[PDB]
């Protein structure tokens, strides 16, 4: 079941950018380099620990093994927005809070009480309206 | 007799309402199928997010994705 | 009796409805009727009650193998004909010209038989694009044909 090609191309692109060496491996220097280009740079123990998650040297094939299962069934921001849009006929770009709660908890692959809690703790909701466009940005970002 | 006539009229109407109930549900079918995929996308992606939002590899990954 | 092509269809539809009440390999007995409607038959509510259909959500759930016999039991339900329908509406036709008033139409749909809700009436009238003339009259023959021929 997967993973789609586009996802492969993305991962390869990601791997390619992090490997500042063009070495074909990501090591601790590549990681420090990348993090420092983005903002705060985690301490060397955080970095080494990230690298430890890989059985061996961080080839692209090792990189794949680290990401594949966790990224397996994820979809683009666009796809997810349109998923939400299918419950938003008038294209208000919002969903009644009660409605998305009912869908998520009582239908499909029902969310349990903990899934519900973590889903909505920080969700953008106001005047009983769930901002799914903003929600989609959030689950893709940070 | 007249009881029978009234009963058959009532059944005939009921059948027509049955035809209407059918129409309505069938009209809604395609959307019901699309919404199923939709909600699957939503539940699946929210679930993926809950797992990888505190994972340092992912936080990196998601900061790199926009630069691609 | 039941065609393998037909059993396939029922599974497709059963799976959809299974998904919609919480995917577990079971459909709420409250939805027996709608599953069958999706399969192209037009059971009366009394028909679906007779086969084990329930009056509200969450009383009973059926796995596919208890469902098949319900669907089979419903396949032989009496279905209305165009001629039955014309005869029906003609009893409300005051001059036999083929018109009935929209208020009368709503009376038979929501006030008689297995009463429809106002929403359902509004909806069918909308979906069939049935108009009244300036005296609020409709041609029931048009309405009947459109309802019968279906959404596609
Ligand atoms: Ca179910
Ligand atoms: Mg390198």
């Amino acid at each position: 079941a997967r993973l789609p090609q586009k996802l492969m191309q993305e991962m390869k692109e990601a791997f390619t950018m992090i490997d500042q060496n063009r070495d074909g491996f990501i090591d601790i220097n590549d990681l420090k380099e990348m993090f420092s280009s983005l903002g705060r740079t985690p301490d060397d123990k955080e970095l080494t620990a990230m690298l430890k998650e890989a059985p061996g040297p961080l080839n692209f094939t090792m990189f794949l093994s680290i990401f594949s299962d966790k990224l397996s069934g994820t979809d683009s921001e666009e796809t997810i927005r349109n998923a939400f849009g299918m419950f938003d006929e008038l294209d208000t770009k919002k969903l009644n809070i009660e409605y998305i709660k009912d869908l998520l908890e009582n239908m499909g692959d029902n969310f349990n009480k903990d899934e519900m809690r973590m889903t909505f703790k920080e969700a953008p909701v106001e005047g009983g309206k769930f901002d799914y466009v903003r929600f989609v940005a959030m689950i893709k970002g940070s | 007799l007249e009881e029978m006539r009234d009963e058959r009229l009532s059944k005939i109407i009921s059948m027509f309402q049955a035809h209407i109930r059918g129409y309505l549900i069938r009209k809604a079918y395609k959307k019901l199928q699309d919404q199923r995929i939709g909600l699957s996308v939503i539940q699946r992606n929210i679930r993926k997010w809950l797992v990888l939002r505190n994972w340092q590899w992912w936080k990196l990954y998601a900061k790199v994705k926009p630069l691609l | 009796k039941l065609s393998q092509d037909e059993i396939d269809d029922l599974k497709e539809v059963f799976e959809l409805f299974d998904f919609w009440d919480g995917r577990d390999g079971a459909v709420d007995a409250f939805k027996i009727g709608d599953v069958c409607r999706c399969l192209g038959i037009n059971p009366r509510n009394e028909d679906v009650f007779a086969v084990g259909g329930t009056h509200k959500m969450g009383e009973k759930s059926l796995p596919f193998e208890e469902f098949l016999p319900a669907y089979e039991g419903l396949m032989d339900c009496e279905q209305g004909t165009y001629a039955d329908y014309m005869e029906a509406f003609k009893t409300f036709d005051r001059e036999g010209q083929g018109f009935i008033s929209g208020a009368e139409l709503r009376h038979v749909l929501s006030g008689l038989g297995e009463r429809l809700s106002d929403e359902e009436v509004d909806e069918i009238i909308n979906l069939t694009d049935l108009q009244e003339d300036l005296e609020g009259n409709v041609k029931y023959e048009e309405f009947v044909k459109k309802v019968m021929t279906g959404p596609y």
